[PDB]
RNA sequence: ACUGAACUCCUCACACCCAAUUGGACCAAUCUAUCACCCUAUAGAAGAACUAAUGUUAGUAUAAGUAACAUGAAAACAUUCU
């Protein structure tokens, strides 16, 4: 199938009378669906104080230090496909969204000194905190094949990307993970792939006809 | 039952070095249990074992055995696989290196004869694998002209020693 | 000597292949769309000044690959060894079409082309053959034509039957190696550096150079073999199927030297015809 | 069988007797356990007469290594690189001290069919049979039947 | 990609080429009419022992004849079209224990012969011919390459040799084949009745080579001998040959003179290297006769 | 040993190979293009081409009456024939159908073939076209036609 | 009669594997130019005879529309109008077939 | 005169070519006793060893892709015709 809608409507019509029960565990989770309220990049000190009222040690300060070795750390482990190790610091909102891409091929990101140091754009918030820090820094990328072959991005030069890693953290046990990373309308496109790709028109039955 | 030819997809090899020739794509492609025997699609396998995968959707289009509509369903599968995951650019550069046909899960019903007697009717099944290699389909072996055959038997005699002596 | 002829172009077209490719600007991608009556409206793309139209057919299928000889790029033809240069829209053009213009046109350059590259390494080496150029005479004519200058020592020189034998088995020796057109378009200046020991090539790059509104003119070769011509041509010298050179016709107000012409007769692997409509195409070449 | 197993022709290692002998073997190494009665002969080996084997040729290296095993190995090791690992399971002190002296004398090629039981490198001296030895010449190179 | 002269052509091109290779099949036809105005292979006189040419003729049909007793013949109808000698070879080449020639008729489509055939007929200035035969000769008869033969090369009352293809059965069983009387139909009879019966014995333990089986019957080349020739039609080249010529309408067959010892002697009047027209002397009527056959025409016969 | 035997056995007899061209032809007539069997339709394609000549021989032939009454098993198609598909070819003398091959029946590996009546008002078919006269063997023999029309 | 003894793998493989058993490649097959799908020679283009089989099924579809049950097959000749056209000076006394959707580019 | 064995000699080594039957020396694997501890030792025991019973049961071959089996026709798949 393709939807849950035509799951019901082929379980209906099969007679797949299927009792929706109830349980007492829940699904426990750690992050949220995306942003709180999305940033746009071209006051909040109420969020730091219901931040402060679960931590009770937290300082906005030192955050930028912090979140730059949450962002290294995080793709340091994209070289090495640690699993173990982003888990405790990319939420299960980013994780799929950095690793199902990846699968059955290597990278060999690396990390150079940055231009610009980080600092904290907003913050906003069973209750989860969440940080933007705005990352201006300089990183190279290297993506292979199966087969070993350069697909993306020279080894040697290094680029300069323009990152704002909203950050998360649920308020007993967890820490400030990656959540997702803003791309803003106005960002320069992504450096050229090195192959060429087709692209197929509608897939026409003989009574159709291209208009 | 085993499945490693489904396995064989992520075998990631280390990235090359620059002073090496670029590596073609493999990919392993295979369909399970199909309703047809082991035997009538080996025909059809040893039909497209060598050709370019354009040649081979040709030669399959216009066969009316009925596994060239399941391995032409196969096969476009496998080209349409090879340039979303395995990273071929193009989809005419591709070529049937190995096409085998295993036996499947076969099923058992009861036939009768004509008498008390009876038969063990057997329903078979089969699969198809394939692999598909990136490049130009390599040229079919010549046969070995009047000049190889004279080199092999010259060379046959100057290799002759004395034997059982010293 | 023509060995020493030989080493010295080649090098000057690489050196001007490898120059257009140093201008390249890290694998931009440009954007062509196939219009066609086949395969409508689906795009490709492509690298800017690496991409070639054999890489377009080559993303459909095979049978655009052997079938299909020329590009129409924006309605102009192109080769299809010729890289893109920017977003455009392209056929392919095929020897059976409903209206193969441009394409008997492009074939019949590339076997004056094939033919050229026979004339200069039949002779042997105290002989001196020197090309002029080739005339863009119509299919309707029956034979592909090209001017040669030979020596002094062959002015009452004329080949026998088993001369012309010896010029075909030549050209299909050509063919056997299946070798393709490598095109590039050279400004004038560079051209005149690589023709500079012919001075039959150096009027004929200024009839190109000023009939063109800038200083491009078409350069091809074969292998280690380099001529100028007058458009696109054809992507391999596998596609002449049956070659002949039929006959050679010294032409009349000759009083400086023997303007001697060159006649063959040429058909695809596309095209071919039956030993007795090919033996008439070779009586009527022969004119 | 012959026709099943491979075959060698008779060799040296690297003329093993022409200039000097070189002994073959580099390394025995012997795992013999503590507490175990299978490494009941391989112990009185150890105590008695491994210590007269290694003074009688100082150029085989060995290492006992005495570890808590069910059989008790000898791992010869050759000068062309070969091993051939056997087992003194279970065998009397008169046993391993002949299975050692084994391994001692013989060279580190392989025990399969030798083809023939000599190797002449120079088999000829006087220049070897051709078919215009023993037949003698015609005047002016005239083969038969030839009138010129 | 196997191809044919017509794939590629337009519908402009069709009927032009169909009536220009038509006219060279007429035109190097009518160019080879005059042999003796050529330069011909010398002219012997017959003598004893002389071997000379043959035919190739395409089957008519049959019709009935009378002789002058008033006994109905059957006579086979044999026109020669187009036929010519294609090469010769002498016995050096051949290792036989005579010379041959090479002799080839009935005109085919340039279109579906082979690249090497067709050169063959280059050369020689000719169409490609249907079936080409080998006649053993003598170094006397021996006519240029290239130069056509004629019916009147036979005359009537001389006895010839017809070799062709018999008409073609396919498989046949063992009762059309060999003529074996097969097993009765009632009284028992469950699944023989046309069943070969035995084949060997017990002891032979293996059946013998060259036992009558059911097989390909027909289809072979077979000749008949001593065949007399009734009349020839020199107008349109037929020869009127007695009885029945092995193969259906329209095949190709090979008529030569007669190897039957009786009629060794019988080369004394025949023209010998071959009929030629060009020679002009005493020219022959519509249809020459032999002096038994009641020619129509003649009067109601009488036996008084 | 069939030579010279020019019609094809089909049905079960002689009686029966009669009424399946009978229910093949009643078809063309009705529909004017039907796909069958290639043997089917290439034998029905004599009695096709016949059957427009007795069309010609006129309504009133009591002859050509007879024949349509028994070759048209749906009696609505006579005046179909009289007055409409026996005018449209009363031009010609011949060739008023056309049988070409379709890709084989899915469902037995059978060879098919479609006749048409010709100039029918339904869609063309994707005829078979020569090659194009601008092409280069085409072109070629232009010139070669052009020459020889001036040898007189 | 049955089989007197087993026959091996070895035999097997040189009855079923010769090429008298083997398919053969067949050469027949061009590229449709009208399409781009690839046909045979000889054979129409199944692509292109499915866009007249399907656009022959409409208009045999309104044809027994304007017949009306068994038995009412018209002694007047027929035409095949699509949208926005007029009938002509020959289509004076003929059957008149009002399709809906647009005149093909193929049919004429 | 030469050829010619498993006879006899030669270099080394020897318990190391009969059916039924009989005597003897060893032993795989298992469990138990106690050891042993990358797979063993000495003993105690026993459902203690399978190239063969038109053996039993399961898998899969061969015969074999063989024998055999099936859907009246066209079509708008409404219908009509045989
Ligand atoms: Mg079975
Ligand atoms: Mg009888
Ligand atoms: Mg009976
Ligand atoms: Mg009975
Ligand atoms: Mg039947
Ligand atoms: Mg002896
Ligand atoms: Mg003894
Ligand atoms: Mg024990
Ligand atoms: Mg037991
Ligand atoms: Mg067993
Ligand atoms: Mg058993
Ligand atoms: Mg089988
Ligand atoms: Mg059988
Ligand atoms: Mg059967
Ligand atoms: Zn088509």
């Amino acid at each position: 199938f393709k939807t849950e809608k035509e799951f019901m409507q082929h379980a209906r019509k099969a007679g797949l009378v299927i009792p929706p029960e109830k349980s007492d565990r829940s699904i426990h989770l750690a992050c949220t669906a995306g942003i709180f309220d999305a940033y746009v990049p071209p006051a909040s000190q109420v969020s730091i104080r219901r931040i402060k009222d679960y931590d009770a040690n937290f300082k906005i300060k030192d955050f930028p230090e912090k979140a730059k070795d949450i962002f290294i750390e995080a793709h340091l482990c994209l070289n090495n496909s640690d699993h173990d190790r982003l888990h405790t610091l990319v939420t299960e909102h980013c994780f799929p969204d950095m690793t199902w891409d990846i699968k059955y091929k290597t990278v060999r990101w690396s990390f150079v000194e940055s231009l610009e140091p980080s600092h904290v754009v907003q913050v906003r918030c069973n209750v989860y905190g969440q940080i933007t820090v705005r990352m201006h820094t300089r990183q190279t990328l290297a993506i292979y094949d199966r087969f070993g072959r350069l697909m993306y991005g020279q080894e040697d030069v290094p680029k300069d990307v323009l990152e704002y890693v909203v950050f998360e953290k649920q308020l007993p046990y967890g820490s400030w993970r990656m959540h997702t990373k803003i791309v803003p309308p106005w960002a320069p496109p992504k450096q050229p792939i090195l192959k060429t790709v087709m692209i197929p028109g509608p897939q026409l039955k003989p009574e159709e006809e291209y208009e | 039952i085993s499945r490693k030819w489904e396995k064989k997809n992520k075998i990631v090899y280390p990235p090359q070095l620059p002073g090496e020739p670029r590596r073609p794509a493999e990919i392993y492609h295979c369909r399970r249990q199909i309703k047809y025997s082991k035997d009538k699609m080996w025909y059809l396998a040893k039909l497209i074992r060598g050709m370019s995968i354009d040649q081979a959707l040709a030669q399959l289009e216009f066969n009316d055995k009925k596994g060239a509509k399941i391995i032409k369903e196969v096969l476009l599968e496998a080209q349409d696989m090879a340039v979303r995951d395995h990273n071929v650019e193009f989809r005419s550069n591709l070529y049937i290196a190995e096409s085998t046909s295993g036996r499947g899960q076969c099923l058992k019903r009861i036939r009768y004869h004509g008498r008390g007697r009876f038969g063990i009717m057997e329903k078979v099944y089969c699969h198809y694998f394939v692999k598909l290699v990136e490049g130009p389909p390599p040229p079919p072996e010549p046969p070995k002209t009047a000049v190889a055959h004279a080199k092999e038997y010259i060379q046959q005699l100057r290799s002759r020693t004395i034997v059982h002596t010293l | 000597s023509p060995t020493e002829l030989t080493e010295m172009r080649n090098d000057l077209f690489n050196k001007e292949k490898a120059r257009q490719l140093s201008l390249t600007p890290r694998t931009e991608k440009i954007e062509v769309k196939h219009v066609g009556k086949t395969d409508p409206g689906t795009v490709f793309v492509m690298n800017k000044n690496i991409s070639t139209p054999y890489s377009c057919a080559m993303h459909l299928s095979e049978w655009y690959c052997r079938k299909s000889i020329l590009a129409l790029v924006d309605g102009q033809p192109w080769d299809m060894y010729k890289p893109l240069t920017k977003s455009c829209e392209i056929k392919f053009l095929t020897f059976k079409d409903c209206d193969p213009g441009e394409v008997n046109k492009a074939y019949w350059r590339s076997c004056a082309m094939m033919m050229g590259c026979v004339i200069e390494r039949a002779f042997k080496d105290e002989y001196m053959v020197n090309l002029v150029r080739a005339p863009e005479v119509p299919v309707i004519s029956g034979a592909f034509c090209y001017d040669v200058v030979l020596d002094s020592k062959l002015d009452e020189w004329m080949p026998t039957k088993e001369n012309l034998r010896s010029f075909t088995k030549d050209a299909h020796a050509l063919i056997y190696k299946d070798l393709p057109f490598e095109t590039l378009e050279v400004e004038a200046k560079v051209a005149l550096e690589i023709f500079q020991h012919s001075k039959y090539k150096v009027d004929f790059i200024e009839e190109k150079a000023s009939q063109n509104p800038e200083r491009i003119v078409k350069l091809h070769r074969i292998g280690d073999f380099i001529d100028v011509s007058e458009g696109p041509l054809i992507p391999r010298t596998s596609i002449c199927f049956q070659y002949e050179v039929s006959a050679v016709h010294n032409l009349q107000p000759t009083q400086p030297s023997l303007i001697r012409r060159f006649q063959g007769v040429s058909l695809p692997v596309h095209l071919r015809a039956h030993f007795t409509i090919w033996d008439k195409l070779l009586e009527r070449s022969r004119k | 069988t012959a026709r099943g197993t491979p075959s060698r022709f008779l060799a040296s290692v690297l003329h093993n007797g022409l200039g000097r002998y070189v002994q073959q073997l580099q390394r025995l190494s012997f795992s013999v356990s503590r507490d175990g009665a299978s490494s009941r002969g391989a112990r009185e080996f150890v105590e008695r007469e491994v210590i007269d084997f290694a003074r009688r040729n100082p150029g085989v290296v060995i290492y006992v290594n005495s570890r808590p095993c069910c059989v008790p190995r000898v791992v010869a090791e050759y000068l062309n690189g070969a091993v051939r690992e056997e087992s003194i399971h279970c065998k009397s002190v008169e046993e391993i001290s002949t299975l050692v002296q084994k391994l001692a004398d013989q060279s580190g090629l392989d025990v399969i069919r030798i083809r023939k039981p000599f190797h002449t490198d120079n088999p000829s001296i006087q220049g070897q049979w051709h078919p215009f030895t023993n037949k003698p010449t015609t005047f002016r190179g005239l083969r038969p039947r030839e009138v010129q | 990609s196997g191809t044919w002269w017509d794939e590629h052509l337009s519908e402009e091109n069709v009927p032009f080429i169909k009536q220009l290779v038509s006219d060279e099949d007429k035109a190097q036809l009518a160019s080879k009419l005059c042999p003796l105005k050529d330069e011909p292979w010398p002219i012997h006189p017959w003598e004893p022992g002389s071997f000379r040419v043959g035919l190739i003729a395409l089957k008519l049909g049959m019709m009935p004849l009378w002789t002058k007793d008033g006994q109905k013949h059957v006579v086979t109808l044999l026109q020669v079209q187009d036929c010519h000698v294609l090469k010769y070879t002498s016995k050096e080449n051949c290792n036989g224990k005579m010379a041959t020639l090479s002799v080839g008729g009935k005109t085919v489509s340039r279109f579906r012969k082979a690249t090497s055939i067709l050169e063959f007929y280059r050369e020689l200035g000719l169409p490609p011919k249907q079936t080409v035969k080998i006649f053993n000769i003598t170094d006397n008869a021996a006519i240029k390459p290239g130069t056509p033969l004629y019916a009147a090369h036979f005359r009537p009352g001389q006895y010839v040799d017809v070799t062709a293809k018999t008409i073609g059965k396919g498989f046949q069983g063992v009762m059309k084949r060999w003529g074996f009387k097969g097993q009765p139909a009632t009284h028992g009879q469950t699944k023989t009745h046309r069943r070969p019966g035995a084949v060997a014995t017990g002891d032979i333990g293996r059946v013998w080579p060259g036992t009558k089986m059911p097989g390909k019957m027909g289809n072979i080349y077979r000749t008949e001998y001593g065949l007399k020739v009734w009349r020839i039609n020199t107008k349109h080249n037929i020869i009127y040959v007695n009885g029945s010529v092995p193969g259906h309408k329209n095949c190709l067959v090979k008529v030569k003179d007669s190897k039957l010892p009786a009629y060794k002697d019988l080369g004394k009047n025949l023209p010998f290297p071959t009929y030629f027209p060009d020679g002009d002397e005493e020219e022959l009527p519509e249809d020459l006769y032999d002096e038994n056959v009641c020619q129509p025409g003649a009067p109601s016969i009488t036996f008084a | 040993i069939s030579h010279g035997r020019v019609f094809r056995r089909m049905g079960l007899g002689p009686e029966s190979r009669i009424h399946l061209l009978r229910n093949l032809l009643t078809g063309l007539v009705r529909h004017e293009r039907i796909e069958a069997p290639w043997a089917r339709v290439d034998e029905m394609r004599g009695y096709a081409e016949k059957l427009i000549d007795y069309g010609k021989l006129g309504d009133t032939n009591e002859r050509a009456m007879r024949m349509a009454d028994f070759w048209l098993t749906e009696k609505d198609l006579i005046p179909k024939l009289f007055q409409v598909l026996a005018p449209r070819y009363k031009d010609q003398t011949g060739g008023y159908t056309r049988m070409l091959q379709i890709p084989n029946r899915s469902l037995d590996r059978a060879k098919m073939a479609v006749i048409e009546y010709k100039g029918n008002c339904l869609p063309p078919l994707p005829l078979p076209r020569r090659d194009s006269h601008l092409t280069l063997l085409n072109q070629l023999l232009q010139g070669l036609r052009q020459d020889l029309r001036q040898s007189q | 009669a049955a089989p007197k003894n087993r026959r091996t793998i070895e035999v097997n493989r040189c009855r079923r594997r010769n090429p008298q058993k083997l398919i053969k490649v067949k050469n027949n097959i061009d590229v449709c130019p009208e399409c781009g799908h690839l046909k045979q020679k000889h054979v129409l283009c199944a692509y292109c005879y499915e866009k007249v089989c399907k656009e022959t099924a409409e208009i045999r579809r309104q044809i027994g529309k304007q017949e009306g049950g068994p038995f009412k097959a018209p002694t007047i000749e027929t035409v095949v109008l699509y949208t926005g056209e007029t009938p002509s000076e020959q289509d004076q006394g003929k059957r008149i077939i009002e399709r809906d959707r647009k005149r093909p580019s193929w049919f004429t």
